[PDB]
């Protein structure tokens, strides 16, 4: 009797999904879906949070994934804020939910995807020594989250 | 929990500048101080403890 | 890597953590998830939930996901700006190789 | 024991007045260079920086 319904915002176009969702929701298994796909044309924070809060509300879900196509750096933390508080799972998938957070909270069950900071090196280590590049130098700003970086290097 | 939603609509809606946050009464809490600066994030608005 | 191969496997992985949850505890109370008046807390065992979505598997393909909120199992893709501005594919990473 | 405590920390009353006076002086400051871009107005329509 748990339900995941879906958010996306943006000028993307997706109605078909719920139905091919619907066929390819591993009926072998419990879940009793209630996909809802919402869609709406702005990226304001407050006002999808009042969407989301009111989303639970009227309805039984627990459970919401956020997808979105834009660069602004700021929606991903709203996320952890509702679920630090609200004990309702989160997960990202694309746009502003899966980019690099600095931090969650303490009690906060939200996850997402995308590499991870760490990884990033590692990756871009192995693709400098199949074309011999051993002589490098690194300029970086101070956007959050770059110490462990040169950390990392060194380590 | 509503103060998130309760603060830009009834604060910064009248064109203000900067916003200016006061203790919770309660000894030590996260509750009020966390929500008063979410808000104000996403337009860099500055906030004063 | 598409919009719908991604949202397919979402609702999937929150879907297998709660089958063995319905398996072992069976016992969710469906706690007030209502930030109008947030009376409900966290006196069942949510936290407990925490363990169970980090080895989330599904279609054979390993889902995991690390301790700060990753993958850790990613398909990096390299790509390169040519002449002109455009981006094209150029080598692919996976498992430590390339 | 060799306890600590801080003075003045309690006395908001004071606090508010200091905290009122000192923005006012960065407003006086701020009002002599252009493009002065007046802040986000309204919880709803705006969504930018």
């Amino acid at each position: 009797s748990i339900g995941i319904a879906v958010i996306l915002v943006g000028t993307s176009d997706e109605v078909a999904i719920k139905d091919a969702h619907e066929k390819d929701d591993f009926h072998h298994l419990s879940v009793v879906p209630r996909v809802e796909l919402v869609a709406m044309n702005e990226t304001d924070p407050k006002s999808i949070i009042t969407r989301i809060c009111d989303l639970m509300s009227d309805r039984k879900i627990q459970g919401v994934v956020f997808a979105d196509d834009t660069d602004q750096e700021a929606i991903a933390q709203i996320l952890d804020f509702i679920s630090a508080q609200t004990l309702t799972p989160i997960l990202g998938i694309h746009g502003g939910s899966s980019m690099i957070m600095a931090d969650k909270d303490e009690s906060s069950m939200f996850f997402q995807f995308g590499p991870s900071i760490e990884q990033q090196a590692s990756v871009m280590l192995n693709i400098m020594e199949e074309y011999d590049w051993y002589i490098f130098s690194i300029v970086t700003t101070y956007f959050p989250g770059y110490q462990d970086f040169v950390n990392k290097i060194r380590s | 929990i509503q103060m998130a939603l309760s603060v830009c609509e009834d604060l910064i809606s009248s064109q203000v500048y900067a916003i200016l946050v006061s203790h919770p009464p309660t000894p030590n809490d996260h509750f009020t101080p966390t929500p008063v600066s979410y808000t104000a994030g996403f337009y860099r608005i500055p906030v004063l403890g | 890597y598409g919009l719908p191969a991604r949202v397919r496997d979402g609702i999937a992985i929150i879907t297998t953590a709660a089958s063995d949850m319905l398996s072992e505890h069976s016992f969710i109370p469906e706690p007030k998830s209502s930030c109008y008046n947030t009376h409900e807390k966290r006196i069942y065992q949510s936290n407990m939930l925490n363990r169970y979505l980090i080895n989330v598997t599904f279609e054979g393909r390993n889902l995991s996901f690390s301790e700060d909120g990753y993958q850790m199992h990613p398909k990096l893709v390299i790509i390169l700006l040519n002449k002109e501005r455009k981006w094209e594919r150029v080598g692919k990473w996976k498992d430590k190789s390339l | 024991i060799l306890g600590l405590q801080l003075i003045n920390g309690k006395n908001e009353s004071a606090h508010i007045s200091d905290a009122v006076g000192v923005v006012a002086q960065a407003v006086h400051e701020l009002l002599e260079k252009e493009n002065i871009t007046d802040p986000p107005r309204g919880c709803v329509g705006n969504t930018n920086i």
